[PDB]
């Protein structure tokens, strides 16, 4: 009973699970082999003499950032053949990926994670983290949605994108792994988690204060918003959300499940004793239109639905009144068929301390998974983007090489484009 | 002989080997008067904060 699988794809994937598999860790108390010195079985199992195996698969077409799993301390913690690897990689080619060569390592993925859920008792979530933006992440990632969603149907798929930032992008063909991959996250995902590395950049710049942050040091908040989603599927509190619940409060008509993120205890030990770290400041931070995961301004948006997760020592009065005083603002607006729209949830455990990484002590945390009409604008800025390259056809014979008709290209824009139509409608 | 002098009753007896080792038995949950036994419990949920 109360397991979750994590898929990762994609090489952002791996990197990812590095942080959460790591954080899932300490927040039950296995050491690195895999030994305690039943909360832990969302993400672990019970494998005779203390040994704590991770359900996870690391699934990529390159082997280089998989290996690094394999020879550093974590080959012991991981079983070993959960770390699917290949011979080529991708190559920021979602006709590679979806097409080509992932569709032999398709077979050790669906094979293991139909391993990974035999020995379960229930299960809730998939929770697959990727990153459309390149290869792997865009192309056997959108076909193992497909293989997800025919053989387990009534189970929920949660996933965690990295969709492109609007001016940073490590690579100039992402516009087309972008477009093209929106198909597997419209309608063969239940819950839209869209995340980008700049809105991470700024939130490490201001609040925890490390101007040249690395991707390991993105990799530290994005393990902080699984932790407080999962929060109560582990410890208890004094409302408990589950996934089922997630994608229930909060999800609208189901091709609406895109969903953004903000933790904000986000700070560090220079700044964090100095202040009240208390329900009001966090919830305040929390809704702050500069917090947000995504580079997407909700102040031009309407929030239909939010979802705080208070954890800490957090009393429900403090909640109550919290959720007021951000009803009573006019810079937030929300949409007419919502009387209401908070679904609260608080867990009595702690936030899990940070030794030598990035952030400090806090009490108690907040994390929101808020649906907003203002995310019909992080697939504008990309419309842009794709219309200016397929005007001249640029980039399409790498494309149409491994067997990707051109046809796709129109409809995957316009499928887009049926996804933003739907959006201002709603906003009515 | 082997008989008794008197009773002609072997008095050897011997001791034939058990083929295999008869072992691992039973013993069962059940206690006498069908109830349980106590065995020492578990907790299998969340973490009792
Ligand atoms: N959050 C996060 N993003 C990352 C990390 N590493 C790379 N990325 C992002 O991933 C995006 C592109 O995906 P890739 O890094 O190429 O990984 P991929 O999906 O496997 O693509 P291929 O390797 O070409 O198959 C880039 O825009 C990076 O910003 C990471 O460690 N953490
Ligand atoms: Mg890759």
């Amino acid at each position: 009973m109360r397991e979750v699988i994590s898929i990762h794809v994609g090489q952002a994937g791996i990197q990812i699970g590095n942080a959460c598999w790591e954080l899932f860790c300490l927040e039950h108390g296995i050491q690195p082999d895999g030994q305690m010195p039943d909360a832990f079985n969302t993400f672990f199992s019970e494998t005779g003499a203390g040994k704590h195996v991770p359900r996870c698969v690391f699934l990529d077409l390159e082997p280089t950032v998989v290996d690094e799993v394999r020879t550093g301390t974590y080959r012991h913690l991981f079983h070993p053949e959960q770390l699917i690897s290949g011979k080529e990689d991708a190559a920021n080619n979602f006709a590679r990926g979806h097409y080509t060569i992932g569709k032999e390592i398709v077979d050790l993925s669906l094979d293991r994670i139909r391993k990974l859920a035999d020995n379960c008792t229930g299960l809730q979530g998939f929770l697959m983290f990727n990153a459309v933006g390149g290869g792997t992440g865009s192309g056997l990632g959108c076909l193992l949605l497909e293989r997800l969603s025919v053989d387990y149907g009534k189970k929920s798929k949660l996933n965690f994108c990295s969709w492109p930032s609007p001016q940073v992008s490590t690579a100039v063909v992402e516009p087309y792994n972008s477009v093209l991959s929106t198909h597997s996250l419209l309608e063969h995902t239940d819950v839209a988690v869209m995340l980008d590395n700049e809105a991470i950049y700024d939130i490490c710049r201001r609040n925890l204060d490390i101007e040249r942050p690395t991707y390991t040091n993105l990799n530290r908040l994005i393990a902080q918003v699984i932790s407080s989603l999962t929060a109560s599927l582990r410890f208890d509190g004094a409302l408990n959300v589950d996934v089922t619940e997630f994608q229930t409060n909060l999800v609208p008509y189901p091709r609406i499940h895109f969903m953004l993120s903000s933790y904000a205890p986000i700070i560090s030990a220079e700044k964090a004793y100095h202040e009240q770290l208390s329900v009001a400041e966090i919830t305040n931070s929390a809704f702050e239109p500069a917090s947000m995961m995504a580079k997407c301004d909700p102040r031009h948006g309407k929030y239909m639905a939010c979802c705080l997760m208070y954890r800490g020592d957090v009393v429900p009065k403090d909640v109550n009144a919290a959720v007021a005083t951000i009803k009573t603002k006019r810079t937030i607006q929300f949409v007419d068929w919502c009387p209401t729209g908070f679904k609260c949830g608080i867990n009595y455990q702690p936030p899990t301390v940070v030794p030598g990484g990035d952030l400090a002590k806090v009490m108690r945390a907040v994390c929101m998974i808020s649906n907003s009409t203002a995310i019909a604008e992080v697939f504008s800025r990309m419309d842009h983007k794709f219309d200016l390259m397929y005007a001249k056809r640029a980039f399409v014979h790498w494309y149409v090489g491994e067997g990707m008709e051109e046809g796709e290209f129109s409809e995957a824009r316009e499928d887009l484009a049926a996804l933003e139509k739907d959006y201002e409608e709603v906003g009515i | 002989t082997s008989l008794h002098m008197s009773k002609l009753v072997p008095v050897t007896d011997l001791s034939p080997r058990p083929s295999f080792r008869y072992h691992a038995d039973t013993g069962s949950l059940d206690a006498t008067l069908l109830p349980v036994d106590a065995v020492p419990q578990e907790r299998i949920g969340r973490r009792l904060i």
